[PDB]
């Protein structure tokens, strides 16, 4: 069951706090709140002014130990085991690198535990961040009634700056609303209505192509939808034409009633079932108008299958923050990665010294910093199973070489980590070839560790490196345990050499893979090259946000964030075998055709300029084609609409591989924003793709309309022969007519 | 040598196909430990709150009292439920499907399911719910041969008898599923055409005005002249003859098929007609066809009707 966001009533009745800082050690007793929705965080503090925190910008909530304190002395005064009791402190950010930390003294007790533990739940609800386009808007709004000044109106110079992008159209607009338009001025939250924002964003923002789309559907009398005309479209069109009547039968009569007095402004046309064009409208950004089903979004894989048939989410030098030669070493990362929803983090350990005795984790002497592993084990401690309750595969490169060290290290894993850490193997799963490799089920809430075993190799079982020789030897041996790491040209050799060898390989044994050394500002290599031939523990570069990484945390979204995601059916089934090359369609795999063609945008940009879009598809070789584009748009980014062809992808050879890319670009080469849908479960019709940034946060206002038809493929020459089997009553009727014709001709 | 022959199990929506593959899991297959039968506990109890909520919404539908008034509280408590979401099978549910079920209100709709959507093997379930009912019920081997499960997508099973390996094609029997069907259409050693003999006086789930044997029908006529099976075996299962036996005393065939001039209340005529109109005068296929009346729930008819069937397909290579 997936909940949505529910703000308990104390973080609306509030509490005290004092904010305090590191740096330039400051102090406002503020209470704090959340809105009821639970978008934003919110505190009034220097000199009345209310200050805003974005809800799905936040990254993590500690508590206790894990709440940071104020090293400082003059601020450890001002503020005093209980005084760290009620300590909070909100990390949040655009992406792993450039987080920000807030700090909270809760001034009554144990209250920064329930406000840490609820802060938490609503940044992930995960109904939040796929929420309805028209709750995205009422983010917007919910922003602007926040956001006052000493004497609680609403600034005119925000309802400008927030819609920047024709400043002499807004003008216009609020007039006609009857507010206030000019800069200097403020209106009261009294008359800031909600009905009254939506009113104001439609007198702005005007909809020529939703226009388009009502006569499209077919309605001469302009002014009214009625209710089958409405149920027709829902059917017809915004229905995915590859799903089954009985599973997911299609809406009813009294069904569809339902949703004109749901999203009704007019009542003249709720009394006599009809709908209005701002009903309509009101529907394209609906709750049930969303472009993927939660169905998807859900954590509802099968996850009783064996480890070797997940891709699995993995980091590369995890620690560090930018190059690879020069720059700093993290124990942030370590967090930011396993908050993220990796399962897998790589850890170089390297010999102490001789003052002390620590092994610390660092960069193969270059010019990088150093960072203590004691730290780093908790760090990843209090991590790991706070946003995925399944395995952690913690990946040792290890160069210690000395058995007082070496026990310690064996010793801080047993009791840093504790009992998550998988000491020995289960009574199900014993160490012996012909054994499968455990589930993620049956191994919830453990640390494996992968280093090389013979202190340390007493706690290697399931995940321990070999040399790879071939193919041919990994299965003449035959042990699911042993598995390989692969250097990025490495692998890659073996991909044009032998990549039907691979993925049986990967059907039973795990295989790593990571980018190659002359990649030295941790550049990021196509991880689908790999997920191609099955590969699970594919690491990426976590500090670069470029388009193969920006990929990456976006697939993994998909079942709960967990990291895991099965394998197609072929590609884990022993008895079957295919090419990951097949130009041509496969037999058992029922392959997809997609169109997708770009209507319009809202809300783009801050500024006037051109925009363009790009729609690209990651899957099998032959799936693959990324240079569709749409020309940059007149020169306004306010609501944009491309008059252009469809977008045409016909033959998806394997489809639950496919993952389609709609990415929006400003005139000169600048990021917007993009989504990642996977081509399986996308929904065809009108729908609305709210945005996210490179670390796959939900962008609030922008959001793009496109038309998808998503249908199974039909060679064309075989589709007259398809038609007949879908409706053969008709082809069969039409047949006899014929023969029924000629009976008299013959006799 | 191993040979490997490739069956597709082919039919409309609901005739048995799944059924079927259950029974090639029992006689030749690895069979169900109680740790398979656990599995579908479960399943059983939303088909029992699939079963009423359908039958609830007919009672609306068809205009039909509640004999007892007690019993309309009971109808709205089950009507609520989300089924997806059922679990465990615990009170006040039990005894409201029971006081329901004995309400003679309710049975009436029963009698009439051929007008609205009532999955077969409903009544199996509630005459038995004290035995389901209880709070250890371990499902029996039939109760997962009744069990109804949707089927979805393009299944492969493969098959080890002792002479051959068969790789037997489970697919889905609705109208947007034959869009796919394309895709299991190479190599194909033989087909096995699943026609339900009780759907005569049944109108389809994805079209309420056409006939469910109409469609079948015509739909085997069609797909046995396609080019893909110029060299494919054609055996014709017509299934469900036990619920035939029952509904040709009172669903009469000449109502529903005007052709029909047989003795009416007669099973064995009423099911050689049919097996005429599949078979019989058609132009595009003059390959040999092997019919083949069956009972997928029964699994003793499906060992030696599938045990023949067998001779039939080697014979044959
Ligand atoms: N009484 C009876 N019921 C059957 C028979 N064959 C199938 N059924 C029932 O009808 C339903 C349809 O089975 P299924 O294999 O899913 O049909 P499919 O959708 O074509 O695969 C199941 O719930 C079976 O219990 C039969 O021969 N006799
Ligand atoms: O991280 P870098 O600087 O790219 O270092 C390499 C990389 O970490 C490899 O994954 C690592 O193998 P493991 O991580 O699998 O140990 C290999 O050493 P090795 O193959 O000699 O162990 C290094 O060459
Ligand atoms: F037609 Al089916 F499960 F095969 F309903
Ligand atoms: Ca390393
Ligand atoms: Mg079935």
């Amino acid at each position: 069951q997936l909940e949505p966001p529910t703000v308990v009533e104390t973080l609306r009745r509030g509490s005290k706090f004092i904010k305090w800082d590191e740096e330039t050690s400051s102090r406002n007793l503020v209470t704090l709140r959340v809105d009821p929705n639970g978008f934003f965080l919110y505190w009034t503090g220097p000199n009345m002014e209310v200050d805003t925190l974005d809800i799905s910008s936040i990254r993590d909530t500690r508590t206790g130990r894990y709440a940071r304190l104020p090293k400082d002395p003059k601020i450890r005064e001002v503020l005093g085991a209980r005084l760290e009791e009620k300590l909070m402190t909100v990390v949040s950010g655009p992406d792993p690198v450039n987080t920000v930390f807030l700090n909270f003294m809760a001034v009554q007790d144990d209250t920064a535990k329930v406000w840490s533990e609820e802060l938490f739940k609503l940044a992930m609800n995960i109904l939040a961040q796929n929420a309805s386009r028209n709750t995205f808007l009422r983010k917007a709004y919910t922003k602007l009634k926040l956001q006052v000044n000493q004497d609680g109106r609403i600034p005119v110079k925000n309802i400008l700056k927030m819609f920047s992008a024709d400043k002499k159209r807004v003008e216009t607009a609020l007039e006609s609303c009857g507010l206030k338009f000019n800069r200097s001025e403020s209106i009261r939250p009294d008359e800031f209505s909600l009905e009254i924002f939506e009113r104001f964003l439609n007198k702005l923002c005007l909809r020529p192509d939703i226009d388009k789309i009502l006569l499209e559907i077919g309605a001469k009398g302009k002014p009214y939808l009625t209710l089958e005309q409405l149920m027709d479209f829902i059917n017809q069109k915004q229905r995915d034409p590859r799903l089954n009547e009985v599973l997911y039968p299609p809406l009813r009569p009294s069904q569809a009633r339902l949703l004109i007095e749901k999203y009704e402004p007019n009542q003249q046309f709720l009394e006599r079932d009809q709908m209005s064009m701002e009903g309509f409208s009101r529907y394209l950004g609906g709750e049930e108008n969303g472009i993927l089903p939660l169905e998807a979004l859900d954590l509802s894989t099968d996850m009783t299958q064996p480890l070797s048939a997940y891709f699995i989410n993995s980091s590369h030098n995890t620690y560090l923050t930018a190059g690879q030669l020069a720059g700093t070493s993290s124990v942030e990362m370590y967090r930011q990665a396993l908050l993220w929803g990796c399962r897998c983090v790589e850890l170089d350990v390297w010999k102490g010294r001789p003052p002390e005795e620590e092994p610390f984790i660092t960069h193969g002497f270059t010019m990088t910093t150093e960072v203590p592993l004691r730290d780093v084990l908790e760090a990843i401690a209090e991590t790991a199973f706070k946003t995925s309750p399944y395995p952690v595969i913690l990946s040792f490169e290890n160069h210690v070489d000395s058995a007082k060290q070496q026990a310690k290290m064996a010793e801080y894993c047993r009791s840093i980590f504790g009992d998550a850490l998988l000491i020995e193997p289960l009574d199900k799963y014993p160490l012996a070839p012909g054994v499968p490799l455990p589930s993620p089920q049956d191994l919830m809430g453990r640390i494996l560790v992968k280093n090389k075993k013979r202190e340390m190799s007493t706690l290697v079982n399931y995940i321990e490196p070999v040399k790879f020789k071939s193919f041919e030897a990994a299965r003449k041996r035959n042990k699911c345990f042993e598995m390989s790491s692969f250097v990025e040209t490495k692998a890659m050799e073996q991909l044009t050499k032998s990549p039907m060898e691979f993925v049986e390989y990967n059907k039973q044994q795990l295989s790593r893979i990571y980018p190659k050394g002359t990649r030295v500002d941790s550049s990021n290599y196509m991880p689908q090259l790999f997920w191609n031939v099955g590969c699970q523990l594919v690491a990426l570069n976590f500090q670069t946000l470029d388009v193969a990484m920006q990929l990456n945390a976006g697939v993994f979204e998909y079942n709960g964030r967990s990291g895991y995601l099965l394998k197609p059916e072929f590609m884990r089934r022993p008895d079957k075998s295919f090419d990951p090359f097949t130009e041509v369609i496969v037999d058992g795999i029922v392959a997809n055709a997609l169109r997708v063609k770009v209507i319009s945008g809202q809300f783009l940009s801050d500024r006037k300029v051109g925009i363009y879009v790009e729609v690209d598809m990651f899957g099998l070789p032959v799936d693959t084609r990324r240079k569709y584009r749409t020309r940059t748009s007149q020169g306004n980014s306010f609501n944009p609409v491309w008059d252009e062809e469809p977008f045409d992808f016909p033959k998806v050879v394997l489809p639950t591989l496919a993952s389609l890319r709609i990415a929006a670009f400003e005139e000169g080469g600048k990021f917007v924003g993009h989504r990642i849908l996977p081509v399986s479960a996308i929904r065809s019709g009108y729908h609305y793709v709210c945005l996210r940034n490179e670390a796959n946060q939900p962008l609030c206002l922008p959001a793009l309309l496109i038309y998808t038809e998503a249908s199974d493929y039909i060679p064309d020459d075989h589709q007259d022969y398809a038609e007949a089997l879908i409706n053969p009553i008709k082809h069969v009727s039409l047949m006899d007519q014929r023969a029924r014709q000629l009976a008299a001709l013959i006799g | 040598a191993r040979r490997e022959l490739k069956l597709l199990l082919l039919g409309t929506g609901e005739s048995g196909k799944s059924t079927f593959i259950k029974q090639m899991r029992i006689i030749h297959g690895s069979g169900y430990s109680d740790e398979d039968k656990r599995g579908f506990t479960k399943l059983v109890y939303q088909n029992i709150f699939t079963a009423m909520q359908a039958m609830i919404r007919a009672m609306d539908t068809l205009k039909i009292p509640y004999k007892y008034e007690h019993n309309k509280a009971h109808a709205q408590l089950v009507r609520e439920v989300d089924v997806e979401k059922v679990s465990a099978f615990e009170n006040p549910y039990v005894d409201a499907i029971k006081s329901l079920w004995n309400d003679p209100g309710i049975q009436e709709c029963y009698d009439r399911r051929r007008e609205y959507q009532l999955s077969d093997s409903t009544k199996y379930y509630l005459n038995d719910l004290d035995r389901v009912a209880d709070p250890s019920y371990l499902p029996t081997q039939q109760d997962v041969l009744r069990v109804r499960v949707p089927t979805t997508g393009i299944i492969e099973y493969p098959f080890d008898l002792q002479s051959v390996i068969f790789r037997m094609v489970d697919v889905g029997g609705q109208r947007s599923e034959r869009r796919k069907w394309i895709h299991c259409f190479e190599n194909v050693t033989s087909i096995m055409f699943l026609v339900a003999l009780s759907e005569y006086d049944q109108v389809l789930v994805e079209s309420d005005n056409e006939n469910r044997m109409e469609e079948s029908k015509a739909l085997f006529r069609t797909i046995i002249t396609y080019p893909w099976f110029q060299n494919s075996s054609v055996i014709l299962f017509l299934n469900k003859k036990d619920l035939l036996e029952e509904k040709i005393m009172y669903s009469h065939l000449v109502d529903y098929f005007p052709e029909y001039d047989g003795p009416q209340r007669d099973a064995q005529a009423a099911r050689e007609f049919i097996l005429k109109m599949f078979v019989d005068l058609n132009p595009d296929s003059d390959k040999i066809i092997y019919s083949h009346f069956t009972c997928a729930t029964d699994t003793e008819n499906i060992r030696f009707v599938f045990a023949a069937v067998k001779d039939t397909i080697l014979q044959l290579n």
